[PDB]
């Protein structure tokens, strides 16, 4: 299961970014979806995700307020929108999907991510 | 609440061979020990290794093990190939507001 | 068929959902809610009385569940 | 001594249930906020479902 | 029961205020006490509460983020900060406080602050 | 989720003496009735008239009588006075996000 993300970004204070995520092999709508970060030399974090099918979203509540994390079940794509960018923000992207029970794409949900995309790196500058 | 795990050791240096022995603690109870371990290598991106605290997922090396329960858990990984040198995180899923741990690097001794 | 609710961490639902699967089932509705967790202690003697009261300031929803 | 017990509520009713936990010579040993998804499900009475939501949950979920 | 909040505030966008709540009367440490904004013409909006005696917050969704709000137990004083004003965030913030009937709390807001107006704008002659 | 409260009408006139009527439809059931009317003066911080759907507290007169349940909620004025001339909101908080209508105006018939 391919996840790949959006190229390198570069951006100012107060501005905004969005990350895309997209998926490439079985079914999309069904697995949790999250985006997890790394500042430079630093440790993972999540930040929040969504399950597609139902428009369920989750976001940790360092983040509520400044990140929209979207679906586009036409395309089996996860957006990661995040505002008011601060220079704290500057860190990789990765988003990451569950994985599933047994080999097969059609197994049951595990919660923990299985599936990862390359990692997006995001610079916020003045 | 946002449960603080801590990994321990912080660094430790290892041969090829020789078994290392991970620990990370919960700050509270983990909800149906819904623990992951994950390895990330430089310049790569994370790689799952155990979830539900000790079942591990398709494709993964026989030699990676986990354990514990509650708040105290536990990777082995039983004989280090050269590429088992990296950093390694644990993670919590079993509230909605998951958290990881600090990471332990495992580096090589000499 | 029979309806229910479900509560539920999140990352948990997508789990719920290929159970569902497996007995034919749908999702008919989907909300998220926060709560208070509150770990109580009181003596024994009490247990009823402030069960009752909490039963009748909840209009009946509130549960006071047991720790083993 | 005391004995222990867990209770859920939304927050408007937090103070309400503390001053009856005061009537009933009751204390708080711990608090916490936890969000949660609030699933209404349709499944035939297979309603099997509950022993694997059992064995899926370890005996935590309950299907209301 | 009387809350009195601090005085008017003038604040340039993308900066921050505190609004101060000081109660007087009854007990503090048990009852929740909320915030209530509302623009100029405008609706009641509930913005968040903190029960004191734990510490536990509540923020509406809408605000999560730019939003603190903390109660300091031995000045009997609620706190709200804005943060990132916005020319949007104008408007009269109220503390309110559940009523009782050391009375059983009714979640209702039976008392309220006179409020605070807060002035967000890049106009220099306003500051 | 966020439940909308609207209330109707949004504004309307009435005399010195006359029963108000006042609308407050919530988009869901309202957990234990838990649903409070305010009245707003210009110039002035709300007042509280009703808690609880159909609870008055002291000091508020009787011609406030509010009822209703799950979604549809009344708060009438049986003869209403110079002072009562003011926006009227509705607010639900049987869950921990509490929501506010728009707010009714009462107006004088003119």
């Amino acid at each position: 299961v391919q996840l790949v993300q959006s190229g390198a970004e570069v951006k100012r204070p107060g501005s905004s970014v969005t990350v895309s995520c997209k998926a490439s092999g079985g079914s999309f709508s069904t697995y949790a979806l999250s985006w997890v970060r790394q500042a430079p030399g630093r440790g993972l974090e999540w930040m929040g995700g969504v399950i597609p099918l139902l428009t369920i979203t989750n976001y940790a509540p360092r983040f509520q307020g400044r990140i929209t994390i979207t679906a586009d079940r036409s395309t089996s794509t996860a957006y990661l929108e995040l505002n008011s960018l601060r220079p704290e923000d500057t860190a990789v992207y990765y988003c990451a999907r569950e994985g599933t029970t047994g080999a097969g794409w059609l197994g049951k949900p595990i919660g923990a991510f299985a599936h990862w995309g390359q990692g997006t790196l995001v610079t916020v500058s003045s | 609440a946002e449960i603080v795990l801590t990994q321990s050791p912080g660094t430790q240096s290892l041969s090829p061979g020789e078994r290392a022995t991970l620990s990370c603690r919960a700050s509270q109870s983990v909800g149906n020990n819904k623990l992951a371990w994950y390895q990330q290598r430089p310049g790569q991106a994370p790689r799952l290794l155990i979830y539900g605290a000790s079942s591990r997922p398709s494709g993964v090396a026989d030699r990676f093990s986990g354990s514990g329960s509650g708040t105290d858990f536990t990777l082995t990984i039983s004989r280090l190939e050269p590429e088992d040198f990296a950093v390694y995180y644990c993670q919590q899923y079993g509230q909605s507001l998951s958290t990881f741990g600090q990471g332990t690097k495992v580096e090589v001794k000499l | 068929l029979t309806e229910y609710t479900l509560q539920a961490n999140w990352f948990d639902i997508t789990g719920i959902l290929w159970l569902l699967g497996q007995v034919d089932g749908k999702i008919i509705n989907s909300d998220v809610q926060a709560f208070v967790l509150l770990r109580v202690a009181l003596p024994a003697a009490k247990v009823a009385e402030f069960s009752a009261k909490l039963a009748d300031f909840s209009g009946g929803s509130l549960q006071l569940l047991a720790i083993e």
